[PDB]
């Protein structure tokens, strides 16, 4: 529950873009919160990760 | 040519580990909690030394 890609369409919303340097609230393809974004240049991530 | 067939096979069982990742996230130690004393103090202090 709250991850995945297997999404309800029952409360439909427009795509945003990833605002960086502002409180703000998310909901990331499931995972809900409230923080500050911030673009950095990772290499950790495999093709699955 | 000296060619040998090798396949060895080991059980599996659900247990607690104590797993090290590095600087690229890959796994690079990993102790068996319950497999002796040394390996009940770093799980207990959660760390390889
Ligand atoms: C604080 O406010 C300024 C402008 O009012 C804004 O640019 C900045 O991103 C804000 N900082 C945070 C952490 O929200
Ligand atoms: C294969 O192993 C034997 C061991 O007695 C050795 O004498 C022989 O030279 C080896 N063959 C090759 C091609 O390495």
């Amino acid at each position: 529950i709250n991850s995945g890609t297997t999404c309800s369409n029952d409360l439909l919303y427009s795509n945003t873009e990833v605002s960086t340097g502002v409180c703000v609230n998310y909901d990331l393809y499931g995972i809900t919160g409230q923080g500050i974004f911030k673009e950095v240049s990772a290499a950790y991530y495999n093709n699955w990760q | 040519d000296n060619e040998t067939l090798e396949y060895w096979v080991t059980p599996l069982s659900r247990r607690q580990y104590l797993l090290n990742f590095d600087e690229h996230g890959v796994i690079t130690n990993a102790v068996d909690c319950s497999s002796s004393f040394l390996s009940e103090i770093q799980c207990k202090t959660q760390s390889f030394a």
